[PDB]
């Protein structure tokens, strides 16, 4: 089959600025390479067909370049709602195959995270479980830490994290995270913790609560 | 020296993508126009005359070229697989070759491996674009050729 | 104009079969080939089937050749996916999708997840991730729902029927070792609102019957 290749894997970009995503071919396929965007919770769409005519619908910001083997996909006047990922297609020949895909981070100023701590609800410590989340709402750049820190003890194996895409209006980006103890566990200590580090904060922030 | 373009038969019926190397003939409506195969045609060397032209029909959206090979000790169309960084070459292999014929105001294309045989279309809808021996019967051999950009 | 609905997917246990269905209208079907193109939760994009507008032949990637197979059918305007010998790497969003002139995708569908695993389906538990001083940054009151331990994806939250939208966000699920899934939505809210606007997480969870309105009181 045809490997295509896409660089970068991901790219971030100060708006208004331009973009440039590229395609290559492990063998020539003339101009039959396609350019689509997939934003957040949405289905794929089609952005540039046959290497650079625009498909109906798409503004005149998106542009496309390239024949055999190399192919880029430009986004000129770059706007906080291009934050997605897009992914180039050759139908020269069968098996058709995409790109490994590209994401698209928007340059905007730092913003430090509001960190908000929940004790786990009266309800889930009646069926015997104990969950604890930590918020950091609202931050850019997206290299942010989170620790767990229990009765001065650092937390492992017991949290999941998870963070959002890329807001399309404010260009940030929402984490939580979930450390989760028995509820025998959770009665033995008494300091809860998550300790976040992020670019924003002037020192690392600690946001905790005692049990009782 | 190429040009892409729209084949279309005398009865208007136009040529899309059946398979991987397979075309068919049919009438498309209105938007649905969008779907006719985009050919390059190419100017290749060869016999030269002012009834004849050598050309050569490449899928321009596809790695293929029109052929004409043997399948059944009997001459048979294919769309044969290239590689586009070699393709398209002012000396062109035989089997490739057509000869362009202009007619009454319309376009026969008759191979050059199986000279009498020319690129065919069926009465019928939607049926396999081939190789056919026979001119004024069955077969329509005649096309017409819409320029794109 | 153009749409396209995919149907069919769900749960289906390793080696066992699934069959998918698109609907499509605002075209002539008849003269349009149809695709299967997938992706794997937080992966990327892979086609899997091609048949052409007549339906006479058909076209498949390497990772689904000899296990799954394409039909249409131009009299209902529906096109098929048959998937068999299923296994857990064919977990992924199916999507429905229009190819012009055998060439880009230019219409798609919303998709279809087929999740391929032996977990049972099983409803979530919503708690309230109650609004408080530890949850509070001036005027601003950040509150919340935990959907804890839920089978299989995906579960549909809003907050006030929809009506709030504004500092809403719904956390991507992270699946567990368990074979259950848990994710978080939080919404930041002005404080002086709470105790006269009701707070309600309207969690939704169709596979399991699982309809939830918390009450998420500070």
């Amino acid at each position: 089959e045809i490997v295509l290749t896409q660089s970068p894997d991901f790219q971030s970009v100060t708006p208004k600025e331009k973009v440039t995503i590229t395609c290559r071919a492990s063998q020539s396929i003339g101009s039959s390479l396609h350019w689509y965007q997939q934003k957040p919770d949405q289905s794929p769409k089609l952005l540039i067909k046959y290497a650079s005519q625009s498909f109906s619908g798409v503004p005149s910001r998106f542009s496309g370049s390239g024949s055999g083997t190399d192919f880029t996909l430009t986004i000129n006047s770059l706007e906080a709602e291009d934050a997605a990922a897009y992914y180039c297609h050759q139908s020269s020949s069968l098996p058709f195959t995409f790109g490994p895909g590209t994401k698209v981070d928007i340059k905007r100023t730092v913003a430090a995270p509001s960190v908000f701590i929940f004790p786990p609800s009266d309800e889930q410590l009646k069926s015997g479980t104990a969950s604890v989340v930590c918020l950091l709402n609202n931050f850019y750049p997206r290299e942010a830490k989170v620790q767990w820190k229990v009765d001065n003890a650092l937390q492992s194996g017991n949290s999941q994290e998870s963070v959002t895409e890329q807001d399309s209006k404010d260009s940030t980006y929402s984490l939580s995270s979930t450390l989760t103890l028995s509820k025998a566990d959770y009665e033995k200590h008494k300091v809860y913790a998550c300790e976040v580090t992020h670019q924003g904060l002037s020192s690392p922030v600690t946001k905790s609560f005692n049990r009782g | 020296r190429s040009l892409n373009c729209t084949l279309r038969d005398s009865q208007q019926k136009s040529l899309v993508m059946s398979g991987p190397y397979e075309l068919k003939a049919l009438h498309l409506q209105g938007q649905d126009m969008e779907q006719q195969v985009v050919f390059s045609m190419s100017f290749v060397q060869g016999e030269e005359s002012n009834d004849k032209i050598p050309v050569a029909l490449g899928l321009k959206e596809k790695n293929l070229y029109l052929s004409c090979v043997l399948k059944d000790d009997k001459p048979t169309l294919q769309l044969e697989s290239v590689d586009p960084k070699n393709y398209p070459k002012k000396k062109m292999e035989k089997r490739f070759v057509f000869n362009k014929i202009e007619i009454n105001n319309k376009l026969e294309f008759e191979s050059a491996q199986f000279p009498n045989w020319y690129i065919s279309t069926s009465q019928a809808e939607n049926m396999p674009v081939f190789l056919g021996g026979t001119k004024g019967g069955q077969d329509i051999t005649d096309f017409t050729m819409q320029f794109v950009s | 104009q153009v749409q396209l609905v995919e149907s069919g997917g769900g749960v289906v246990q390793p080696g066992r079969s699934l069959r998918l269905s698109c609907a499509a209208s605002g075209f002539t079907f008849s003269v349009y080939g149809m695709n299967w193109v997938r992706q794997a939760p937080a992966k990327g994009l892979e086609w899997v089937a091609i048949i052409w507008y007549d339906g006479d032949n058909q076209y498949y990637a390497d990772s689904v050749k000899g296990r799954f197979t394409i039909s249409r059918d131009n009299s209902k305007n529906t096109l098929y996916l048959q998937m068999n010998g299923l296994r857990a790497e064919d977990t992924a969003v199916y999507y429905c999708a229009r190819d012009l002139r055998t060439g880009p995708f230019d219409y798609w569908g919303q998709g279809t997840l087929v999740t391929v695993s032996s977990a049972s389906t099983k409803g979530p538990s919503v708690f309230p991730l109650a609004p408080s001083s530890k949850s509070t940054s001036g005027g601003t009151a950040a509150l919340g729902c935990l959907v804890k331990d839920y089978f299989p994806e995906p579960v549909t939250v809003s907050w006030n029927s929809g009506a709030l939208t504004s500092g809403v966000h719904t956390f991507p699920a992270v699946l567990q070792s368990s074979g259950l899934y848990s994710l978080s939505s939080v919404v930041t809210v002005p404080s002086s609102s709470l105790g006269t606007q009701t707070y309600i997480c309207n969690v939704n969870h169709k596979p399991s019957n699982t309809k939830v309105d918390k009450r998420v009181a500070p």
